[PDB]
């Protein structure tokens, strides 16, 4: 409904409402102006992702809720209320992976863009694996495999292994091993791998870069302490 | 466990 | 939209919701409770409440980030997005509004009722006055000032001068008065009247029952504190 | 300054 709104606006918008924590409106203003055709900026797909991240963080709260409420259960109240719940949340994923689709991956060149957007990929189709059931859940999971495992390819190819997007996408790689894919092990040597070899690229980086990635090394490193 | 944050910025 | 669900589905689903923070859905299925026209119970009245004060609460926190960046701004896209969520605003203050005169208070015959319903009234005048400007603004406070005027004769007359509900109506008239009309020492006096009458009283109390009282009477102090 | 918090229960 934003076609009338120009894209620098949509964009100043998107910036307010992060600010005012409006997390649904930001993502409306950036799905408008994702739809202006052009493509994004660095700055650009950090408030795509950062306003969806926000919107499917709060559904994927409140379905854990209800989902355990109803497995303690187990009148139709509760599942009727985690399953709106679980429509509105894919009905989310779907629009990202539409944008995503239509068309921001076909058009993203540069490693930093593409990787970026094949990450939101895999992320999306992991939200959808975790309330998906049976084989649904199959096709899911492997559509999520499939886009983390081409970002990985590129990242590994065209970028550092302190460069964040790498590092993130290998974090959430191992997240989905762990969480989804039943492959703890492939978790576990994917985290320890990518924490080992920006440990050694470190020492190429700036005081500010060297913050950047360090801090998303500790992450890897807090999930290995949870895992082993 | 934890995925990027990724809910800042 | 909920007129195919039943009362008591609606209830339940407005506790889920409350668990689950779906704020909005908590609303919307209170609303739709309240319109089955049936007086609602003490319990359901606070679900009704929780539900819109955490809904109009968000709003209003944004309202006031919006409106401090319009202020040291002074393109039109900050004031443009302060009057979207300004008006969305408005819309859930109406809403309540229109529960209450349709025909919650009308039907209102015990003083818990009566006076919490009236409380609400004034409520949501103060939220609408909060964002009002000039000579609108002066028949809107007096609205407010008008309903909690009714529920504080009719505390005082019905309720001991520790019921919560009398306790926490005070509590938002003195607000009322320090921050919507320039009255400070008026709400100094309230939150004092108000705190020693509650004090004097809390002998008759239960455990329990103190416990309830002595949160609210903290919340008189701790504003008390700060205005003098 | 403070109103009631309201928002639980
Ligand atoms: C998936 C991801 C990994 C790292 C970064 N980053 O540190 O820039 C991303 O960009 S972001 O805007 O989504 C983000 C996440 N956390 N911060 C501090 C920024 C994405
Ligand atoms: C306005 C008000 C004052 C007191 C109470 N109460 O302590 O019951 C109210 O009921 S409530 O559900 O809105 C509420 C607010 N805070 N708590 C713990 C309950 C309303
Ligand atoms: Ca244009
Ligand atoms: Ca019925
Ligand atoms: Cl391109
Ligand atoms: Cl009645």
């Amino acid at each position: 409904a934003m076609g009338s709104m120009e894209r620098a606006s949509l964009i100043q918008k998107a910036k307010l409402a992060e600010q005012a924590e409006r997390y649904e409106d930001m993502a409306a203003f950036m799905k408008g102006a994702v739809e202006k055709g052009e493509e994004l900026s660095c700055e650009e797909r950090n408030l795509l992702s950062v306003a969806y991240k926000n919107v499917v963080g709060g559904q994927r709260a409140a379905w854990r809720v209800l989902s355990s409420i109803e497995q303690k259960s187990n009148g139709p109240e509760v599942r009727e209320y985690r399953e709106k719940v679980e429509t509105e949340l894919q009905g989310v994923c779907d629009t990202v992976l539409g944008l995503l689709d239509s068309h921001l991956i076909k058009e993203a060149g540069d490693a930093e863009s593409r990787v970026f957007y094949l990450k939101m990929k895999g992320d999306y189709y992991r939200y959808l694996a975790e309330v998906a059931t049976g084989d649904d859940k199959k096709r899911i999971i492997d559509s999520a495999r499939s886009a983390y495992q081409e970002a990985m390819d590129i990242s590994k190819k065209e970028m550092p292994p302190t460069n964040p997007i790498r590092l993130g996408l290998a974090l959430n790689f191992s997240v989905f091993h762990y969480e989804i894919a039943n492959s703890p092990e492939e978790a576990i040597s994917l985290a320890k791998t990518t924490f080992d070899e920006a440990m050694a690229d470190l020492h190429t980086l700036s005081e500010d870069s060297y913050k950047d990635s360090t801090l998303i090394m500790q992450l890897l490193r807090d999930n290995l302490t949870l895992w082993t | 466990a934890g995925s990027i944050p990724g809910r800042r910025s």
